[PDB]
RNA sequence: GUCAACUGUGAUUGAACAAGAGUUAGCCGCUCCUAAGGGAUAGCUGAAAAGUGUUUAAAGGGGUCCCCGUCUCAAAAGGGAAACAGGUUGAUAUUCCUGUGCCAAUAGUAUUAUGAGUUAGAUGGUAACAUAUAUAUAAAUGAACUCCUUUACAUAGGCUUUACACUCGGGGUGCGUUUUCUUUGCACUUUACCUUUAUAACAAACCUUGGAAUCAAUUUACUUGGAGAAGAGGUUCGUUGAACUCAAUUCAAAAAUUUGUUUUGUAGCAAUAGUAAUUCGUAAUUAUCCGAAGUGGUAAGGACUAUCCUUGAAAAAAGGAGGGAACGGCUUUGUGCUUUGCUACUCUUAAUACUUGUAUGAGCGUACCAACAACCGCAUCAGGUCUCCAAGGUUAACAGCCUCUGGUUAAAUAGAAAAAAGUAGGUAAGGGAAGUCGGCAAAAUAGAUCCGUAACUUCGGGAAAAGGAUUGGCUCUGAGGACAUUAAUGUUAACUCAGAACUGAAACGGACAAGGGGAAUCCGACUGUUUAAUUAAAACAUAGCAUUGUGAAAAGCCACAACUGGUAUUAAC
């Protein structure tokens, strides 16, 4: 083998200071800084990652596109399809249930 | 289970700290690992995650309860009044 | 350190550019020196 | 000689406390006009864990009455407290447990925490884990209430000054004794400077004046005036009574 | 760098005007099959053709402004 | 590679050679996981193949 | 260049002396952001000096006059856009050179091309969700006012995937051993960023169908399920980064577009560059460069699981969602606003031309050492001094021993002689603590595997107790996988275990590392800590027990001259 080092100082692995070593055309065993890997952007009542969104670091989520960012079924990223309808759901028949209420009452 | 005669889930203590302590442990920690049966979905699976808060996994929610295990004798006891009044 | 401050680094080339020996014409009509080793400059 | 610890404490320094982990301050909801003539309702959205605090914080969601959108507060979180319960405050708000009521509209013997010794600052009483007050007694032309504190003693309020119904969640937690020096490191790490808490006949009488005797004595009495100098004041200030309680 | 599949559209990029040079080179076997790389400034395009015959095509089709470069 | 010829016989290995515990020279964990996979891979093929009935597959 | 003095010897040497040379950045750092913090404004005190810091304020931003707002410095390891490969110098290189890219802005007006929409806002998919491949995935209406999310986080234990590393076996090259034996030993057989890289693959997540107790599916581990599991068919994210039909071509079939077969190609980058070569002298050519697999050492990710009377920063910046303000062009009355008459227009990227200050890339760092003499120690001082990189054999092993790459043979001196004495070491008959303050010193024990293990005990321990046995080398036997032919037969692998012979000076944990033990008394329970350079303990901490005071801004407890603070992001658990 051989010995290698950062071209960027910092050779402790920090959470930003992480490497790949990588052998070159030129046959030399060298080290590459890997880009920082996060977690997932999350839905709002259940924190859940959600589909059909990608979890690019926000550089790159201002270099992507819109497409790749969100998803065109109702409130896109902000919460999961599964979850949206249930609170549709109890939205609508409260509203039912109010109605109700309101004949009830005279 | 089958394997310390009466010092049982305190046993990863058992080398160290006053065995009246030890059996005062014992109590508090059998409450405090349990799993308990949750309001909001029917399963036992109801776990602590942090001193005052047992979390479900099942459906994902958190009930404040007591640091051992989840209600006190005195806020049922409350909880009862209230209903009776 | 390895890294450099511009006034710090202005200050020790000119502490270089005093050091080094005097014209040996003006003795014709050298007091002081520092080494690097010995001598710091106590900044 | 050289000063002693209690009075090297409040030279402030690193003797401030460790709020890092520390979420807010934790005084309830304000009094305002809305909880004054009527009552608000709002849901618990989430219960989150303050160390500093014996018990848990509850984030509770009210809609701006004075303009748009969501407001979050930091209420003290109650035992049986739940994500997605329904808390209500106010004058006109129903008798529920962990509902802000005014202390007035208590029936007697409710059991209440997180009482205001005046209205609307903001429950400055009744704080910590598994504790409660008890209301004793209402005034007979209103106006005043009388209620009972943590320590079993009576006080008596104003009837409009606000409480919360039921008890403080983590209840028992004292229960459990401290396994180890390890965690009396962690409990104090999140708390206060303060620990190791050494003897003070141990030292040099120069630096605790309990200190000095060739084989440890106190030499003098360990109960202390209230009148007492500050310096002075290292044994028992006002002692009544000493020895072990008995009956 | 990037590989441009349809030879139509890699005599399309010859025909935008940015572009400047060609690039060809002849492999020999491992029978003799020719890369093409065109310059674009904002790419250097890529078309491996096969045989002669393909190789002869596109160097007359390409534009004789464009700079042709040979290795030998 | 003489040694290596000797390893692939088996007569390298000796008793008294060995310094490490018998975990340590192989671990009971890893020859565990090796007996559970073999034994699980082996079930779920007899139940592909249908010779086992699903009530007997999860008793064994 | 060099030798007056220095380089504690010599000295032609030199980190001494003399003359020059040399550090090149939109992309690497700093620089930017906020934190622990610090300094102020606003106040208020104090003779002032100072002590404090939103706290009795007529104060930075967004909007057709309205709505919001204490400021400021503080991280060269937190956050933080964006660069790699090869080459090159006497000395630097992510920065010079060649090649390839990547990023941010990028004003006005007029042209053009690119797709939209019109005769004022696209589409598919049951769905999860998906959709613009223009040179270029550009462009998929939207104001106030709102709500989320990324930034952005603990520890422990296993499981798993990739990569580099390491090994074996084959073909190809050159060198090496070559009396004898060796179809042998060694070396080389290279491949980056970048292309939302395209696909393949897989752990997860989710959806349509499906409808389960005789519980099933299922992990090393338990997990999941009528609050819908298994099953069947999808979809998504994350790893990964040319895997796999991946692309072209071919012929056959599908069919008015898709599959099978052939021929090609290291997917572009990419061989021209690297390596081993081969010839030919002014410096140039030629030939070469790839088929299988195994070990599990590094590192990272993943899915998880468990622990805390402890739950593990923040903002700048960026993103998503809610909402529904606003809305063709020409001609024309009346007052930038409104009604009539007419129908190539309204958007949108990129390029171009023309004008408007000169319409692209700020500033600083970049040598050398990092001690084996460059720093601190009064000095080329066996001292101190942070971080990362981590080869082979032996082995549990990053240990110790030896080896390859790389490095060195200088240490403030050499030589000759060899006694005392010294110091660092060895070794010793017979006895075996009779020694001394005390077995101090030294020696004995020691690794694994197999047996066996007491008093006593808070029942956990004691414990590796005590006390035994075995261990080399060879030739065999057994146990433990993976694939495909309908129960048998084939193809085929890594190493570890267990047993048996034989063999030898019974020697064998061979060097190498490596518990002396027991019977008791006493103190401290314990893990912890301490007198920096004569002191590690029986002292101190510690849990546990008990005590006092205090219900609160006119409380406790403490600070400050004063005003004012601290406990206090507090509240009798």
């Amino acid at each position: 083998a051989q010995r290698v080092h950062y071209r960027r100082h910092n050779h402790y692995n920090t959470k930003s200071n992480k490497v790949r070593p990588v052998r070159t055309p030129g046959g030399k065993l060298t080290i590459h800084v890997v880009k920082k890997k996060a977690g997932k952007p999350k839905c709002a009542d259940c924190k859940t990652a959600i589909q059909g969104v990608k979890a690019l670091r926000p550089a790159d989520n201002y270099r992507a596109r819109r497409k790749n960012r969100t998803v065109a079924r109702a409130y896109g990223g902000s919460i999961c399809a599964r979850c949206i309808r249930e609170r549709i759901m109890r939205a609508f028949l409260f509203e039912e249930q109010k109605c109700v209420r309101q004949v009830l009452k005279e | 289970s089958r394997r310390t005669k009466k010092v049982g889930l305190t046993g990863k203590y058992g080398t160290r700290y006053g065995s009246s302590l030890r059996k005062q442990i014992k109590k508090i920690e059998l409450m405090q690992h349990a799993k308990y049966l949750c309001t909001f979905c029917g399963k036992t699976a109801t776990k602590r995650t942090c001193v005052g808060i047992w979390k479900c996994k099942k459906c994902k929610r958190k009930v404040c309860g007591g640091a051992w295990s989840l209600t006190t004798p005195a806020a049922v006891a409350a909880k009862s009044t209230i209903i009776r009044l | 350190g390895s890294i450099k401050r511009f006034r710090l680094k202005q200050r020790l080339g000119k502490c270089r550019r005093q050091n080094r020996p005097v014209p040996h014409w003006y003795r014709l009509k050298n007091t002081k020196r520092r080494h690097w080793r010995r001598t710091k400059l106590g900044l | 000689g050289r000063v002693i610890r209690g009075q090297r404490k409040g030279r402030g320094s690193i003797f401030k406390s460790h709020n890092h982990h520390r979420k807010g301050a934790a005084k309830l909801r304000h009094l305002d006009y809305c909880e004054k003539k009527g009552y608000i309702k709002g849901l618990v959205k989430d219960i989150i864990h303050d160390p500093g605090r014996g018990a848990p914080l509850a984030k509770v969601i009210f809609k701006r009455t004075e303009k748009y959108g969501k407001k979050e507060e930091l209420i003290i979180a109650s035992e049986g407290m739940f994500t997605g319960q329904y808390i209500s405050c106010g004058t006109k708000a129903p008798l529920s447990v962990g509902n802000i009521l005014p202390i007035g509209k208590m029936p007697e013997g409710t059991l209440i925490c997180n009482l205001e010794h005046r209205t609307g600052n903001r429950g400055t009483l009744v704080k910590a884990s598994g504790c409660y007050a008890t209301v004793v007694g209402q005034s007979e032309d209103g106006k005043k209430t009388k209620v009972r504190l943590p320590s079993g003693a009576k006080k008596t309020i104003d009837a409009k000054a606000r409480a919360m119904v039921g008890v403080v969640g983590a209840g028992g937690r004292i229960d459990k004794p401290i396994l180890k020096a390890g965690v009396a490191h962690h409990k104090y790490r999140v708390k206060r400077n303060c620990w190791p808490k050494v003897r003070g006949v141990a030292m040099n009488p120069v630096e605790h004046p309990h200190g000095g005797g060739n084989h440890q004595h106190i030499g003098h009495p360990s109960t202390v005036s209230r009148s007492a100098p500050a310096g002075q004041k290292v044994g028992l200030i006002a002692a009544r009574r000493t020895g072990l309680l008995r009956g | 760098p990037k590989q441009i599949t349809d030879i139509r559209k890699f005599l399309k990029i010859s025909r935008k005007p940015d572009t400047t040079a060609v690039i060809i080179m002849k492999k020999k076997s491992k029978t003799v099959i020719t890369k093409l790389k065109l310059r674009t400034k904002k790419y250097l395009y890529t078309m491996v053709f096969a045989d002669r015959k393909k190789a002869e095509r596109i160097e007359n089709s390409l534009l004789p402004s464009l700079k042709r470069i040979y290795y030998p | 590679r003489l040694y290596k010829l000797a390893k692939r016989k088996g007569r390298h290995m000796g008793i008294g050679k060995r310094k490490g515990t018998k975990n340590a020279r192989t671990n009971q964990k890893t020859l565990w996981i090796k007996r559970q996979r073999v034994l699980r891979r082996l079930l779920k093929r007899l139940r592909d193949s249908k010779k086992v009935d699903r009530h007997l597959y999860h008793s064994f």
